[PDB]
């Protein structure tokens, strides 16, 4: 369907987060990636709508107001650790929503390079075993 | 880096379980 499913998911996540940052997209999506975007966008907007206090609480724990390189690295490692602890597709969707809030809170606009790599790094980890994530969001309605 | 792993984990678990419930009702 695509050449590499993990790459598709990684591209979709970076694109989505940038879209929620109101950042000009640097790269557009393929036909297949755009299909996955539409599915993920609906799920993540619904999580944001239902669990905003829960995500805001996490952001308080993560001290998202601190955009220093040291604290951004700390946020990355804590999110990666939580994902390794609970690797399910639904968790990955929740984490995408969490990143969206982090970006909306700390005012990320593309120039904080450590934050850009946080987005890249977590997109990479979410994209591992993408087959399971794709099956979850396809069948979520299919 | 793990000081909040349990607290964050518990929050992710509740959101994930609910998403699974919606999926199960598809
Ligand atoms: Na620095």
């Amino acid at each position: 369907n695509s050449c590499n499913f993990n790459n598709s998911i990684k591209n979709v996540i970076v694109f989505y987060i940038n879209e929620k940052a109101l950042i000009e997209e640097k790269k557009m999506l393929s036909c297949y990636e755009n299909k996955l975007l539409n599915l993920i966008k609906e799920d993540c907007e619904n999580i944001m709508l239902k669990y905003k206090p829960n995500l805001s609480y996490i952001c308080s724990l993560l001290k998202v107001d601190d955009t220093s390189e040291e604290n951004i690295k700390h946020i990355k490692d804590q999110i990666i650790e939580s994902l390794e602890n609970d690797n399910r597709p639904s968790v990955k969707l929740a984490i995408i929503s969490l990143i969206s809030m982090i970006v909306e809170m700390n005012g990320y606009k593309g120039k904080n390079i450590p934050m850009s790599f946080l987005i890249e790094d977590i997109a990479l980890k979410i994209s591992e075993n993408s087959e399971d994530l794709i099956n979850f969001i396809n069948i979520k309605n299919k | 880096e793990e000081q909040w792993a349990r607290e964050i984990g518990a929050q992710l678990r509740r959101m994930a379980d609910d998403l699974n419930a919606q999926y199960e009702r598809r």
